[PDB]
Parts: C-alpha cells; structure tokens; sequence
C-alpha cells in the first residue's frame, strides 16, 4: 500500500471553462464558460485549477491519470502563481509542469521546453520533495523517471492541473 | 484549426 496524499481540486481556483468531475478528482475543458462566483484565487483566463491542499514541508506523492490526446499539463505551482489575466506557463511564473502537446511529452522549461523521449504515458506518479527541494515525475507502469525540477521552493507549493484543449483530461489518484 | 490549437496552448 503506497501512501499517497488525498487531493481534491479547488473549485474556487478553476477556470470557468473547465469541467470538474463530481468527485473533484478529474478535469477537462468544456465547450463554454460556466457562471462561477468571481474569487481572487480563480484563474480567470489560463485553463488552470489547483488542489485545495498545498505543502510547506516534507515528501508527498500523488498520481495523475492522463488522456492520450494533446492539451494537458500538470505539476506544482507556488502559491503566489498569478491568477488574473493571461500569464505565461513557465518556471519564472512559479509553474513546474510536464505537458502533452503535438503528440510529444515535454518538461515545461523556459525559454524552450524539453522533449521527453518517454513513450506513451497512462498514469504519472508525482514525487514532491520539499526537504531537498525537488519535484519528480515517473511513469507508473515501470516507474521510469520522466523529469526532475530542482527548485529551492521559498513558499507553499500546490498541485497544479491545466487542460487547454477539448478531448483530453487529467484525473487525480487516489 | 492550428490557429485555435496554437492560441489554445497559450492558455495553458
């Protein structure tokens, strides 16, 4: 029994175009925006949602089931990640993520992304280590390493999820 | 439409 943190998507953060599953574990992009209460924590233009739980210390694992189609990115964000207006999806903006775009897997480095030659992903294990300052990604099938960002995190870190195209999704386990 | 697809990924 691998001990993973119990995460729920934070509806107060979700872009209004996102459709969250009724268990708040899954996210996809809808065809149209919902009328949601204006909230300071809400991503009003970028297609993002955070978990309701953030981390200041220790080691935390969770898993993300990923769609086969382009349009998703996920990882962690610093709490101060900007919510309002169009923002860059980059480490400078406090986003540390992997992405599926044009049939290829990427670590979202800046100013150019880093192609991962990892083969098809069904489910990814995220290993957040706030003792050492790292976030690592593994393919669950054989636990092959995908990517590690090494960050001297200076604030609370939140699980981050983005879906910018219809026809794909992300789902938190457990 | 690649225009919407490129414009889509700017919203990530």
């Amino acid at each position: 029994h691998h001990h993973m943190v119990e995460l729920t998507l934070d509806p107060d953060t979700a872009n209004p175009r996102l459709i969250l599953s009724l268990d708040l574990k899954s996210v996809r992009l809808g065809q149209r925006a919902q009328d949601l209460p204006n909230h300071p924590r809400r991503f009003d233009t970028n297609t993002r949602v955070l978990a309701s739980c953030g981390f200041s210390s220790g080691r935390h694992h969770w898993e993300v089931e990923v769609g086969s189609k382009d349009g998703w990115a996920f990882g962690v964000a610093r709490e101060s990640v900007r919510r309002k207006g169009l923002t860059p999806f980059t480490p400078e903006e406090g986003v540390w993520a992997m992405q599926l775009n044009n049939g290829q897997y990427w670590a979202v480095t800046s100013p150019e992304r880093t192609q991962l030659n990892c083969g098809h992903l069904s489910r990814v294990r995220v290993a957040l280590d706030l003792e050492v300052g790292a976030v690592s990604f593994y393919a669950v099938e054989d636990m092959r390493h995908l990517y590690t960002f090494r960050v001297n995190f200076q604030e609370r870190v939140f699980p981050l999820f983005s879906v910018c195209s219809t026809g794909t999704y992300l789902r938190i386990w457990p | 439409d690649n225009i919407k697809r490129k414009l889509d990924t700017y919203l990530q």
